[PDB]
């Protein structure tokens, strides 16, 4: 009620209210999801259109060849921390020569964003990321959240309307790890639709894709490569 | 289901069902009120230049009963025309929030102007109930003058002033009715976008 | 309005610093201290509420100098952070000038530090009191009381906490006779205070006591079995 | 509340409330003799346990300089460094003791440092300043404001009016320096809520010899109205 | 008000925020730690929101140091902020002096790095309690708890979190002063058995560390098989 | 013990209980005031064309107290389940809290618009009660126009005046309710996720 | 001693002493208010369906009487059991201050739902006198019947809508005390730890 | 002087003359109140257990006047033992600032408790000064019932009402007066020491 | 001139006018309300113990009137001499401005403190103008009781109330009017240096 208007003032039960304010703009982009098999690890999203004349946004963003993430929530946030973690691998990669682990990033973006949660004057980060990588460790998926915490995940959809995926990937996790690539995507794919009205569906235009694994850096496919994954789902009924 | 409920609602009492009202308003109400105010006057020069006795006392005018239940037909009407335009305002109310409120207060704003026009200035100077209010009071005097016949001179003298003050009431009122219609119109027709769709999320700073 | 900022008010004076005398009783504690001829003597009570904490590091009383021992009243994380900034002036003091700090000038030191916070709405003013002891070469014993504001003073005796004016009460009943002060009189009548005030019938455990005397001037922090020697006399007259 | 702020009227209301902290400090007297200045107050304790010989109401800047004040004695702690300060610069380039009007207006300097920002609350104090200067005495009165007034004699603190009608009544030139403290302690002898003692008080003078804090043997004598 | 600032007094001297900072901990899931005779052992009741999580997510037992353990109620981000610093302190400590810091050293300096926050209006206070704890040979066992205002004091048995009374009520029935590491294993197993409730949250995870003789001043999480023999007793144990 | 007491109130009232309530409102609720909004106007043009006397005293119009007694019923009917929705609503207010209260207040912004459906508009400008204030004022009319009888005529048009301008009272009191009801519908339709689960517990940013 | 006076008060009015009465609302009271419902309606549907005449001046109807004498008693106990929780709570209020007074508005939140039960509803639609006014309304209605009496056709018809219209409102106002009565039962149950102890904040 | 006026104020009236109020009203009133109360719902009862006539209109009971003057002869004692504590904080009320000012507050709130004993719950329900109403009430029916007389039913039990209504009334007023004076006693015990020396303390460092 | 007007104002009322007021009311004004008290308990309790007859309604009791008159004696009194103060007060309200205004809220308070003293307790429980209730009040009952003659009994008991509950009222009024004087004394004698002068400037740092 009165312990809203600065991110430095409790409430007496607790709480920081500009955080969990800030934990809703990730709601309001629109629905991404990730998912990893043994082998490969996976990004879906959906892209949006903000005229219908014009192009879609774009939703996964390349930051090394073994890191990629998919955002939803603000895009200033997502252009400055993307930055971040690529300067972050560049400066891994000129001192030992070697990819920077996963964890090592996710940890580090913690701790940056942990400053304007205690600090007055700056904003807290509202985007969501789901980060997909490969490393010495296998494939990765991180969720990373306005509160400055982040955790490791077999799979997670986040975005307006995620709870429809994250209820068809938590009873289809025991599949993903055999899965091969194709089946994989296919999984990612149908969790996205379930996030979707019945009048709609999966389009070129609005599916974007990354993939990352041990014999293939993060590759993007957005348009026309997109179509090799589309082919084979099942035409759903209501 | 309870989406079917709002929107079989919501075209039931529509943008059009307010307009219609507002030009009718614009068109005729506004001609009615000053014909009334011109009748009012006619008849309360009618009382001034005339002297009472007590045949007066005996049989009430059909002058000013006429213009009376005239005034009544109006209110009823603009009363009922109102409460139109109140519905469409009031099923578009958005759900309750802490913010994003600038047009629920246009909503809140034009729907003080009706409140301030047809639960008060009708009555509902004088009102749609005028008269009754004016044969109680005929009666008082009436019965006091026809009987014992009282001799008074001033109650007699009230007779013909409660004949005209009513007349006066009615012109008035009538001016007033007219100023609060004329600005109603303005108010609905500068902000009748917002009192439609008060909402407005085309949110372009996400992804 | 005149309360929440570090301004003045109408009448000159300024709340937030009274307010900050209010924390040194949230502590729940109370500490004496009396000077001697020959001895100074600091006293304060050791609450422990449960028997899953380690008694060796509950204490109020803290070694600043060799010379010079300390008892801290009030909010207690204030308290640890100005007897680290009092060990550093201390340190700083004999870096520079090439002898140690007498009692006089540290309790200024601190004081001139703890009048900044009142001047400057950069930080709060802290909740503590603090009473420092040593043996000056002239001046003898010595016994010093700082404040949230920046006042101080020597004091032949005094006390911080909850029971202040009923402590100081009894001092100053006692002062005035002016007996023959020794080490055993000065350790029996700070406790003779604690039990009169708080009416508890003292252990050795519930109390630590800090001395300090010309013959021996090392600060040194009492044990049990040397608490129950002056604490038996007491019971006898 | 803001210091950065004038009134409608013209005022500077933070410093008027500054000085309401002045007005309620102890009484301390001031006192111009043809051969001397005097500076008197009261230093008086609330309790017998309070060693007086450990703290002073009368501090010296230099050999010929000396302080009182009424108020706030956190804030009179910093103002006697600043001036001992700036006394020890002025020798540093001049070689050179300070005269007691150039400290005051350097002084004056830092009490007016203390009412242009924000985030800080002017000092609670005025001064009286005492000097010995090309054979001439001085006596000076700084206020929170950065403003001085040269007097010839005048009080501060509780009762400063009648205090000061006093002297205006019992004050003239061709004196000493001794038939002028037995008038400032007369003049202390009207607040004194009891029976002054010699360590009720604190007294020092300024002369050809320069300033000297009196002693509680010194301050007993003349407290028999004696000289 | 007098509540929105960590700069601010109360007319009976209390500041609200550094209070408010602790009942985020009161919220928060339970940890407890125990002083044994040759170490010390750390427990955590670690709760799972989602089945898709991994089982390693959220880790709320930190190495700080080769000798050093950290467990955290509160805040998390906090958490993983005050383990950065308190990794920094015995850094440094080891740059400058060239030996291993001890622990009551350790806790002073972040719990001054602590009751830093609770001083200003730019910042709020912390919203974690931790326990840490060490061993070695000259040093012995320790373990310190430092809360949101930046006190500290020494324990043999502590909890912090939502079952704070409940946990402590069992670690006093305790003569842990007699006993070994892997003895008290079950019994820290056996009382967040009991302090946790199925019914107020779902399905949690059990995560244990320890530091003593056993592991040569290393701190270590505990093996598998120890800890399902130790779960196990957990389970044999709430038949009562 | 305690939450089973709890459990026991909010399980008798439920949002099915208050649905059923709105779905009713706009079903049939409506088309009833509608009706006694036709019937009134009809009654009110019948006494229009009349001429009172002395035979019009001795004999209360039954066309009145019919739809008097029909408005009546609707009233009694429309409180009876507006209290439904507010006892719904008022075993949900979660505990007292000076933060998180962005649902109480969409609680109480609708229990104020309840509020304004109960106690004024149903009589709790002319509500429930309305068939005794007609025949108390009609009754004090015939006992002066019975009697020796009074013969002020203001008095027997009085008395067709009071006849008529309570059917007038209805016809408009039916058109403030229809909007008083159908500003609850959407009320309850945008709001009913935080009128019954106001507070959300899903805090991650703990441990 | 003055403390003892305290506890001498405390003791006597303790949580108990109220959570008795929020149970025992729970249990019967709100049965007894629906079978005055029940009543109410009964008495009402029946003098609906009749036709009076001026032999109904000469008796009032003993089936309004019982009803408005049972709803008078209900009220009379809800009053009663109101005071002692406001008791409860009052005499627990804490020193006055200017800070940590979020128990204190839980303590006035609540007396204000009781002071809302108390004087709004209870009459202390109509509350605990609505027997006596009932009579008063129908004695000058006989009166004015009864004398060569009244040849009014309308009296009757309003002596007849009196003896319905207190019918209907006797049913109102249980239906809206029961809502009253079942919100005070949630706001105790959910606050009843503050209303003891609000100011248990202290140091540690 | 005028410090001698104060003084002398002060004296006569100090915190001793309140503990006596306070002690006593812990004791001896609170038991008297229960007192009144149990009388007054035993003559509840004798009056609902009995049918009533003409002959109880030719003739008052004396066992409800003597309740009632029970109860005015309490409800007085208890305003003139107020008006001690009243004037015991009202004399101490310090000189007028703009801060300082906690037990001035204090002050305000305990007398915004005596006041409320005194007005809203003592007449100064039912209050003092029932007895007269009571009488003024029951001769309007003992005047109508005797004349000739009159022929109502409705009048007889109206009267045997009225005597069972005020005895109803003092039990509340009663039940309602307890709870009163027993926060009254917990805020005048809780907060005495600000009652009497509001403004406190001096510190050294302002000398 | 201006300022000659201003200063034969405050010369005509002075500190030392509002000072004698202060004295007569703390010497014998308070005893005048003590002895007004304890004469109007004398009379209660003759009343109390007491029967009245129809022969009661034909003389009235000189030893109430004379009560009611000593009343009405000094609230004239106590009236003019605060109005006196509130003269000395309101011709020093210094010009207008937005702050600076420390002593002005001082008069305010004063002002309103003597202001409570006026309307709230000498009605210029009862006030100044008791005589005329009583009397009446009672002239109501004694032309009722004599004509023929009404044989009301409570109207009988109703009279011998009206005769007791008017000394009661005095002893309560005076109870109340004490502490109000005794509260007025202490805030002049503590504010009194800021009435008169409230504004005090300084001009030491300006040149």
């Amino acid at each position: 009620n009165q312990y809203d208007n600065d991110v430095t003032v409790w409430s007496p039960q607790g709480r920081i209210h500009q955080i969990e304010y800030a934990m809703e703009a990730v709601k309001q982009g629109s629905a991404t999801v990730g998912l990893k098999s043994k082998t490969h690890a996976v990004l879906v999203a959906l892209k949006r259109a903000q005229s219908e004349l014009a192009a879609h946004q774009k939703k996964i963003l390349h930051v090394d060849n073994h890191i990629g993430i998919s955002i939803a929530g603000l895009t200033a946030d997502a252009r400055l921390l993307c930055n971040f973690m690529r300067q972050e691998c560049l400066d891994s990669r000129f001192v030992f020569d070697r990819p920077l682990p996963v964890s090592r990033l996710v940890s580090l973006i913690g701790s940056k964003t942990q400053i304007p949660t205690q600090r007055y004057g700056r904003r807290p980060y509202g985007v969501g990321l789901l980060i997909a990588g490969y490393d010495d460790m296998g494939p990765h998926i991180f969720q990373t959240c306005p509160s400055a915490n982040y955790f490791d995940c077999r799979a997670m959809s986040i975005g307006a309307r995620s709870q429809s995926a994250r209820t068809y990937l938590e009873r289809h996790m025991s599949e993903f790890m055999e899965c091969n690539l194709n089946e994989l995507v296919k999984h990612g794919l149908r969790a996205l639709r379930e996030t979707l009205p019945a009048e709609q569906d999966l389009t070129t235009k609005n599916v974007s894709i990354g993939i990352v694994g041990k014999d293939l850096e993060f590759t993007i496919y957005d348009d026309d490569d997109v179509s090799p994954f589309l082919e084979g789902l099942e035409e759903r009924p209501q | 289901k309870r989406a079917a409920l709002i929107q079989n609602l919501r075209d039931s009492y529509t943008e059009t069902s307010s307009f219609a009202v507002i030009e009718e308003w614009a068109a005729g109400t506004l001609q009615e009120i000053e014909g009334i105010a011109k009748a009012a006057a006619e008849a309360h020069g009618v009382i001034r230049n005339s002297t009472y006795g007590r045949a007066q006392a005996e049989k009430s005018p059909e002058q000013l009963l006429g213009v009376l239940q005239r005034y009544q037909d109006l209110c009823h009407n603009v009363y009922c025309q109102a409460e139109t335009i109140r519905t469409v305002i009031a099923i578009r109310i958005p759900e309750h929030k802490e913010a994003d409120n600038l047009g629920v207060a246009v909503q809140h704003a034009v729907l003080k102007i009706i409140d301030e026009l047809e639960i008060k200035t009708l009555g509902s100077p004088i009102g749609m109930y005028a008269l009754r209010e004016y044969l109680s009071a005929r009666s008082t005097v009436e019965d006091k003058l026809l009987g014992g016949g009282s001799q008074s001179p001033s109650l007699l003298l009230e007779l013909r002033q409660i004949d005209a003050d009513f007349m006066l009431k009615v012109e008035l009122a009538t001016t007033h009715l007219s100023t609060m219609v004329r600005a109603v119109i303005n108010a609905y027709l500068l902000n009748w976008k917002k009192l439609i769709q008060p909402r407005t999320g085309n949110l372009s700073y996400y992804t | 309005f005149d309360r929440h900022i570090t301004i003045f008010s109408p009448e000159g004076r300024l709340y937030q610093v009274e307010y900050a005398f209010k924390a040194i009783n949230q502590g729940g504690l109370t500490s004496v201290a009396v000077r001697g001829k020959d001895c100074a003597v600091i006293v304060t009570q050791k609450k422990v509420p449960d028997k899953l904490l380690d008694s060796s590091t509950v204490t109020h009383l803290f070694k600043i100098t060799e010379n010079i021992g300390c008892v801290m009243t009030g909010m207690t994380a204030d308290s640890r952070s100005q007897v680290q900034r009092a060990r550093y002036e201390a340190a700083n003091w004999k870096y520079k000038y090439g002898y140690e700090i007498p009692v006089d000038m540290l309790c200024k030191r601190i004081a001139d530090i703890s009048q900044v916070y009142t001047q400057n709405a950069e930080m709060r003013p802290l909740g503590c009191c603090m009473i420092l002891i040593g043996i000056d070469e002239e001046q003898g014993p010595q016994v010093y009381k700082c404040d949230p504001a920046g006042y101080y003073c020597g004091f032949k005796a005094t006390a911080a906490g909850v029971k202040q004016t009923e402590s100081t009460s009894f001092l100053e009943k006692k002062v005035k006779k002016k007996f023959d002060w020794t080490f055993e009189q000065t350790v029996e009548t700070a406790i003779t205070c604690l039990s009169t005030v708080l009416s508890i019938d003292f252990k050795p455990s519930e109390i630590e006591v800090g001395v300090v005397t010309v013959e021996n001037p090392k600060f040194r922090i009492l044990t049990e079995a040397e608490i129950d020697a002056h604490l038996v006399a007491l019971a006898e007259r | 509340f803001s210091l950065t702020t004038f009134s409608p009227s013209g005022k500077l209301v933070q410093i008027e409330y500054a000085l309401a902290a002045v007005a309620g400090g102890a009484p301390s007297v001031g006192i111009k003799a043809a051969n001397g200045v005097v500076l008197a107050t009261e230093k008086k304790q609330k309790s017998i346990l309070y060693d007086e010989r450990s703290v002073h109401k009368v501090e010296p800047i230099t050999k010929h300089i000396g302080l009182v004040y009424s108020g706030m004695g956190p804030d009179y702690r910093v103002l006697v460094h600043r001036a001992r300060k700036l006394a020890q610069q002025y020798y540093l380039v001049y070689q050179e003791p300070i005269p007691t009007a150039q400290l005051v207006q350097r002084v004056a300097s830092v009490m007016q440092e203390y009412t242009q920002s924000g985030g800080v609350r002017p000092f609670g104090v005025s001064l009286l300043i005492c000097g010995w200067n090309e054979g001439r005495p001085y006596l000076f009165q700084s206020d929170p404001s950065g403003a001085y007034f040269a007097w010839k004699a005048t009080a501060m603190g509780k009762n400063y009016v009648n205090g000061k009608t006093f002297l205006e009544k019992r004050y003239n030139e061709d004196l000493e320096l001794e038939d002028a403290i037995h008038t400032a302690i007369l003049t202390l002898k009207e607040s004194f809520e009891g029976q002054m003692t010699e360590d009720n008080i604190e007294v020092g003078i300024c002369n050809e010899a320069g300033f000297r804090r009196l002693t509680p043997t010194e301050v007993k004598d003349y407290l028999a109205a004696i000289a | 008000g007098y509540d929105l600032s960590a700069s601010t007094f109360s007319p009976d001297g209390r500041v609200f925020q550094v209070e408010y900072a602790m009942k985020a901990v009161e919220n928060s899931s339970t940890a407890i730690g125990i002083r044994c005779k040759d170490g010390v052992v750390f427990g955590v009741e670690k709760l799972v929101l989602s089945k898709l999580y991994e089982e390693g997510s959220n880790k709320r037992l930190f190495n700080v140091d080769r000798h050093v353990g950290m467990a955290v109620a509160g805040l998390l981000a906090d958490a993983r902020s005050l383990a950065d610093i308190a990794r920094e302190e015995a850094s440094n400590f080891r740059s400058n002096f060239g030996y291993n810091i001890p622990l009551k050293h350790l806790a002073d300096r972040v719990a001054m790095y602590v009751h830093a926050y609770t001083l200003y209006s730019a910042v709020r206070p912390f919203g974690c309690s931790f326990m840490l704890g060490s061993y070695s040979v000259n040093d012995g066992a320790q373990l310190y708890m430092i809360d949101p205002s930046g006190v500290s004091y020494g324990y043999w048995g502590c909890a912090i979190g939502k079952a704070r009374q409940a946990a402590k009520t069992e670690i006093e029935k305790l003569q842990m002063k007699e006993m070994t590491c892997r003895d008290i294993v079950k019994e820290v197993a056996k009382i967040i058995y009991i302090v946790h409730d199925e019914v107020k949250d779902k399905a949690f995870e059990l995560e244990l560390s320890w530091v003593g003789e056993l592991t040569n001043g290393r701190h270590e999480i505990v093996p598998k098989d120890i800890r399902e023999e130790a779960e196990k007793y957990a389970k044999e144990s709430l038949k009562e």
